[PDB]
C-alpha cells in the first residue's frame, strides 16, 4: 500500500510542483517499479527536497 | 554514458547525502523499461541545483507559516526586494543606546 502511495506524491510532484505535462506522467502503476528496493528512498528525497 | 550513470550524477548535483556511494551501474536497468525512460531523462535534465531547498530552510519556511506571518507572493516580494540594496547596509544595528 505505501508504494502505490508514494507512487501518487511522485505524481503529484512532478505534475503540480515540477510542472510536467498530465500527458508526459506515466501510469501510477509503471512509477511503482522506481519504489523498488533503494530506489524508494531516493525519490522520496527527491519529493522532499526538490521543489521548482 | 550509460542512462544509470546519468542519473547517478544527477542525484550528486542535487546534494543527495548518500550518492556519492552509488555507482551507475546499478541502475541501468530503470532506463530499460521503454515506458519509463522518457521521464527518467525528463528528470535527470529538468532538476539542477537551484531546485533544492535544504532541510533548514525549509523548516524554517515551515515555520514562518505556523507563525500565522503572511507568506509574500512572488510580486509582492519582487517590489519589496527591489528595494533592497545588496549593499551590506549593516543591519541597522538600530542605533544601540550605545550607539547614541
Amino acid at each position: 500500500m505505501e508504494r502505490r502511495s508514494l507512487a501518487q506524491e511522485l505524481k503529484k510532484w512532478a505534475v503540480e510542483e515540477m510542472g510536467l505535462p498530465a500527458q508526459k506522467a506515466p501510469s501510477e502503476e509503471m512509477l511503482q517499479r522506481l519504489f523498488i528496493g533503494q530506489c524508494g528512498d531516493i525519490w522520496k528525497f527527491i519529493i522532499r527536497h526538490i521543489h521548482s | 554514458m550509460s542512462g544509470g550513470d546519468r542519473f547517478v550524477q544527477t542525484l550528486q548535483k542535487l546534494n543527495y547525502p548518500k550518492g556519492a556511494q552509488l555507482d551507475g551501474e546499478d541502475f541501468d536497468w530503470l532506463f530499460e523499461a521503454v515506458d519509463l525512460k522518457p521521464f527518467l531523462d525528463w528528470f535527470c535534465s529538468a532538476a539542477s541545483e537551484q531546485n533544492v531547498v535544504p532541510d533548514e530552510k525549509l523548516q524554517a519556511f515551515n515555520t514562518l507559516k505556523e507563525s500565522g506571518k503572511p507568506v509574500l507572493d512572488e510580486k509582492a516580494l519582487d517590489e519589496v526586494l527591489k528595494t533592497f540594496s545588496i549593499s551590506k547596509v549593516p543591519a541597522i544595528e538600530e542605533v544601540a543606546i550605545e550607539k547614541l
